[PDB]
């Protein structure tokens, strides 16, 4: 809600293709759509 | 009273600092531009009270 | 570990860089770009 | 002999001692591009250092 | 027995700068525990008098008559009560002989020689020998003069035992070479116990017939008005705490008669649709009618004020106060200064439970702010969550260190309000539970903020040498 | 491939919390059944009779 | 009688004991303890 401040990472994946790696970020990241989608919801008008 | 001060010493404002130069002069920069000419040399003194 | 390394980056240009990470977060993707590896220094004042 | 022939530019805190000490300037904002000839004097970690 | 000598002499000495008696005393398992016996530290005495208070503060009246009117920085009257309740608690003689005895037994095997009317049997588990002052501030001696007794734990814990001169003195004033050889000789007159003001502690007192008091020629009177001002002084020290309560239950009923009850949720736990709350709201009314049955001083808010009252949370309060109230941050100390930074919240808590009618009075809670919403969540001090919040048979009450307030109904939704103390003066509530910092004895260190090793702990098991 | 039975994750419709969801309150009834309650407990009961009336009988 | 919830479409949840349970007793059970704290 009020803070942004954000988080870094390195993966050592062994996957090659990129909407394979994408399943798997959306399979372990989310907390971070669903607290995106929160902050649409929670602030409209606003460009996140 | 501030706009008297500097209108007075005859130093100018800062021409409104953006939030990004307060930390680039933070940093350290060049904000005096040279004179017109130089028949003598590069100016230099100080003050202490 | 970040209390850790925090008390050695004392500096000018370092917590600029973290002072000029205070903006917003869309912005804050595209001012990072990667440049690469680097294998030697000089420890001059200005390092190579 | 004397204690000091310059009370207001002497004491770690007074004008002076702030004004043109750089660990005191640091917390005032400065051009660290300038050369102001006080600073060679009145950085007394430095000196201690 | 050894105990008593000393302190009778020391009494012997110092009646000429502070005009108290010698009162010994020896306690049992009546009283406090063998693991509470084993480890105690130091007894603690201080009389209260029949119209003043107390006796380390100033004799005709004080400056203890003003409300602490729900002040912030100052929390009671600032820090020079604390330093002036500590100046009148005095610090007695004593000695814990921590093996099974029989007293007549033990002090005809001592030195000392009973002569009693009869020889009735006193069988205790372990004798704890202390020394208390009864204080006669002319030769005469009041008979509503009550006397405190503190037991004092090396945590910081303490329990509080009181009783009057009626029950010290019902009889013992009714019946009316060196030193030490003389006093071994002639000895102890006779034993009788006493009790407190509650009828609660049964602990025995030693009269000792060589003790120079008989010498002093004291004269006493025990009034009915000085014993109905004494009850009066007594009904306010007991009423401290309830008067509290009383407050808090006002509180509550005050803070839902002015927003009607649409009252908000402030606490994380889900809700249901389908859920009927006319069952919850009726078990709200009986739990907090149940919370105002079982009202006790161990509870939240007086163990949520326990710390609030000495200097360390003075100079907290008055540092928070100097952070929160601190303008934007400017670029120059970012850049070059020291930069800045209130992490877990510290609670306490009521539980109470409707369908058992069993309230849980002494919980420790961290709580937490969820950091998706805005919302609070509890947190067990071991770190599991509490799941308290799920059962709808149930009611919390919370309290912060701020002093804020929350109850809380099944489905996190929170009563919001602030406690209030403007209708209770200092005095009282300092020297009811005004939290006292340990002094120096064996086995702990000099400098404050140090590792402590274990307890001295004069044993009952080990052979103590 | 008959009707079997497997372990589906158990589906509840709830509601996450926010902060201006709010529990409203029947007034004309169930704060006018609090009214009376209100008013009784204030007078008498104070629970600093019981014990000090005690220590009153034990006396006289 | 009935609250007034902010998100009016409701949510299906992972149900995870590792947070809060939601009020879990049924009607049967609501009933009984209306009786049980009326007698």
């Amino acid at each position: 809600g009020p803070e942004t401040r954000p988080g870094i990472y390195v993966l050592t994946s062994s996957i090659a293709h990129w909407q394979t790696l994408v399943d798997v970020a959306r399979g372990k990241f989310a907390r971070e759509r669903c607290s995106f989608v929160n902050r649409r919801i929670t602030r409209p008008r606003q460009i996140p | 009273v501030d706009r008297w001060i500097r209108h007075a010493a005859g130093v100018e404002r800062p021409q409104l600092l953006d939030t990004e130069t307060i930390s680039m002069l933070t940093f350290g920069s060049m904000s005096e531009r040279n004179a017109a000419a130089t028949v003598h040399g590069q100016k230099a003194a100080c003050e202490l009270i | 570990t970040r209390c850790l390394l925090e008390s050695v980056y004392t500096a000018s240009a370092a917590r600029a860089a973290l002072q000029w990470l205070d903006l917003g977060p869309h912005l804050l993707h595209r001012r990072l770009e990667t440049l690469g590896c680097v294998k030697t220094v000089s420890l001059g004042i200005t390092s190579l | 002999f004397a204690a000091t022939h310059n009370p207001w530019a002497s004491q770690a805190g007074c004008l002076s001692d702030v004004l043109y000490n750089t660990r005191h300037r640091e917390r005032l904002g400065y051009n660290s591009k300038f050369y102001s000839p006080c600073a060679q004097y009145f950085n007394t970690e430095e000196i201690i250092a | 027995m050894e105990t008593h000598l000393y302190s009778d002499l020391a009494f012997e000495a110092r009646f000429a700068d502070d005009e108290q008696l010698p009162l010994h005393l020896v306690l049992d398992q009546e009283v406090l525990s063998n693991e509470e016996a084993e480890t105690l530290r130091y007894v603690y005495y201080r009389n209260v008098d029949s119209a003043g208070r107390s006796t380390g503060r100033a004799p005709g009246g004080d400056e203890d008559d003003a409300p602490a009117s729900d002040d912030a920085e100052d929390a009671v009257g600032g820090d020079r009560a604390f330093d002036r309740e500590r100046r009148t608690w005095q610090r007695a003689c004593f000695r814990v002989l921590p093996r099974p005895l029989e007293l007549l037994d033990y002090l005809r095997q001592s030195g000392l020689t009973v002569t009693l009317e009869k020889e009735q049997r006193v069988r205790m588990f372990y004798a704890v020998f202390t020394t208390l002052g009864l204080r006669c501030p002319d030769n005469r001696l009041s008979g509503a003069q009550t006397l405190h007794l503190r037991l004092v734990w090396p945590d910081g814990s303490y329990r509080d035992w009181e009783f009057l001169a009626r029950d010290l003195l019902r009889e013992e004033m009714e019946a009316n070479v060196a030193r030490t050889d003389e006093w071994k000789g002639a000895g102890v007159s006779r034993l009788r116990e006493v009790w407190d003001v509650q009828h609660r502690v049964r602990l025995r007192v030693l009269w000792y017939v060589n003790s120079f008091w008989r010498s002093r020629e004291l004269s006493y009177d025990d009034h009915e008005v000085e014993l109905y001002r004494a009850l009066d002084a007594y009904r306010a020290r007991i009423a401290v705490e309830y008067v509290l309560i009383r407050a808090v239950r006002d509180e509550i009923y005050a803070v839902l008669r002015r927003d009607g009850g649409a009252l908000p949720q402030r606490f994380a736990c889900h809700v249901s649709r389908n859920m009927s709350w006319r069952v919850v709201w009726e078990l709200c009314r009986h739990a907090l009618a149940l919370w105002m049955d079982w009202a006790d001083v161990r509870s939240c808010i007086i163990k949520a004020l326990t710390p609030r009252l000495s200097r360390g949370a003075a100079a907290a309060a008055q540092r928070a106060r100097r952070q929160r109230e601190r303008s934007a941050p400017k670029p120059q100390e970012l850049l070059f200064g020291p930069r800045n930074e209130p992490a877990e919240q510290t609670w306490y808590a009521d539980v109470v439970r409707c369908v058992r009618a069993q309230v849980d009075l002494g919980v420790e809670v961290r709580a937490a702010r969820c950091p998706r919403t805005g919302l609070w969540i509890v947190r067990d001090r071991r770190g599991r969550l509490r799941r308290w919040l799920s059962q709808p048979e149930v009611c919390v009450l919370y309290v912060t260190p701020d002093l804020d307030f929350y109850w809380v109904l099944p489905g996190g939704f929170a009563v919001s309000s602030r406690v209030t103390l403007h209708g209770l003066a200092q005095r009282a509530l300092r020297d009811r539970f005004q939290n006292f910092e340990a002094v120096l004895a064996r086995g702990m260190h000099v400098e404050a903020g140090r590792q402590e090793p274990e307890t001295p702990r004069v044993s009952g098991r080990r052979l103590p040498f | 491939s008959l009707l079997h039975t497997f372990w589906r994750l158990p589906v509840a419709v709830f509601f996450e919390p926010h902060e201006e969801n709010v529990l409203r309150c029947p007034e004309r009834v169930l704060r006018r059944l609090l009214e009376d309650a209100a008013v009784t407990m204030r007078g008498g009961g104070w629970r600093e009779d019981v014990l000090m009336d005690r220590v009153r009988k034990r006396y006289l």
